[PDB]
């Protein structure tokens, strides 16, 4: 029903950019707050940030200046974009939706899709 | 900085057996902590939100509490499912983490 | 159609404005005329009681949640952190201005950290001009290539709203009808 696709199929060379990109198939953007995270051995479930219908976002300051996330209002190719990337991001990334029973605070993650693999040689 | 420590380790059960689980905060959660379930080889899922709700599609037996330190999830069904992870996750202060859960085997 | 503008759950930042086109509809403001007591009405280039007989192609709505000592810098030719880099208003303005304290619905006791604006940056900013860019602002000699450090800071910084505080740093919710 509103699975969330993730057409993104850029792997990443070391360094370089992190080119993934979610995709929505049903259900609209509207006004909810739409957010990565991420799962790996060594440190597990992790946030990233949280975007709105326009630039709101709000990014993890364990690692901030790299990830820059961005908005696509209408055509909702919004993307998780990144910079130096390392040996380290080796992991099953994560795409992440909010329910909307509640304010302005992105708490509750429901709506989930499949993750995607990242790998260096 | 936010931090948990939920025990314990080691379990063992069978179908509709006792339950019993617990989480550690640092500083003060208040009533914002949730507690989340992830089947091993697919997405996560949403179990309790607000310490004290249920939220929606969670069955009948599925409730918890909480106070920073004295969070009490009384469950004694284990279904033919639900034996996989069960994850601690709270948000108050930034940024938000989950924990790290524990497991129960036949 | 003045109905998401005004009851809606969820007001974005300072330097994440947001921006509405309503049109091709009727407009009644009968509820501005009776959007009362608590609901400042400063109107800037026309009277609030000589609105019916005017029209209108565009009527713009911004929204956005600030301080109460900041809402005075919403006026037109005023200087502030709020209106040199955040939000710019020209000289030659026609619309309204509507402004309420919202304490009860963006507050929280902890603190609602979740409300940005740019505390810095190097020029001052044009007529409508939007603000997205978080790169690093670099005020020192030193040029880093998009490298955190020492004079090369991170222009953004959230707010500290909470209930029990004075009633000037109290969010208000601030909604401008720009009429083009």
């Amino acid at each position: 029903q509103v699975q969330l696709q993730e057409s993104g199929p850029g792997l990443v060379k070391p360094s370089e950019t992190l080119s993934l990109t979610c995709t929505v198939s049903g259900g609209s953007i509207s006004s909810y707050y739409w957010s990565w995270i991420r799962q790996s051995p060594g440190k597990g479930l992790e946030w990233i940030g949280y975007v709105y219908n326009s630039g709101g976002t709000n990014y993890n300051p364990s690692l901030r200046s790299r990830v820059t996330i961005s908005v696509d209002t209408s055509k909702n190719h919004f993307s998780l974009k990144l910079r130096s990337v390392t040996t380290a991001d080796t992991g099953v990334y994560y795409c992440a939706r909010d329910l909307g029973y509640s304010s302005g605070w992105p708490d509750a993650f429901d709506i989930w899709g499949q993750g995607k693999m990242v790998t260096v040689s | 900085e936010i931090v948990l420590t939920q025990s314990p380790a080691t379990l063992s059960l069978s179908p509709g057996e006792r339950a019993t689980l617990s989480c550690t905060a640092s500083q003060s959660v208040f009533s914002y902590l949730a507690w989340y379930q992830q089947k091993p080889g697919q997405a996560p899922r949403l179990l309790i939100y607000g310490a004290f709700n249920r939220a929606t599609g969670i069955p009948a037996r599925f409730s918890g509490s909480g106070s920073e330190t004295d969070f009490t999830l009384t469950i004694s069904s284990l279904e033919p499912e639900d034996f996989a992870v069960y994850y601690c996750q709270q948000h108050s202060n930034w940024p938000g983490t989950f924990g790290q859960g524990t497991k129960v085997e036949i | 159609p003045f109905d998401e503008v005004f009851n809606a759950t969820r007001f974005a930042s300072v330097y994440a404005w947001n921006r509405k086109r309503i049109s091709n509809c009727v407009a009644d403001y009968s509820v501005l005329y009776n959007l009362a007591p608590f609901f400042t009405f400063k109107c800037y280039g026309v009277s609030p009681t000589k609105l019916n007989d005017l029209c209108f192609t565009n009527v713009y709505a911004d929204s956005f949640v600030i301080r109460g000592d900041e809402v005075r810098q919403i006026a037109p030719g005023q200087t502030g952190n709020i209106a040199d880099y955040n939000y710019k208003l020209p000289d030659d303005f026609t619309g309204c201005v509507i402004a309420w304290n919202s304490n009860k619905l963006d507050s929280k006791v902890s603190g609602n950290y979740n409300y940005l604006y740019r505390l810095f940056r190097k020029s001052n900013l044009k007529p409508f001009e939007r603000d997205i860019s978080t790169e690093i602002y670099q005020a020192g000699n030193k040029p880093c290539n998009g490298v955190a450090g020492f004079n090369c800071y991170f222009p953004l910084r959230s707010y500290s709203f909470r209930p029990t505080y004075g009633v000037g740093h109290q969010p208000y919710r601030v909604v401008v009808l720009s009429f083009e």
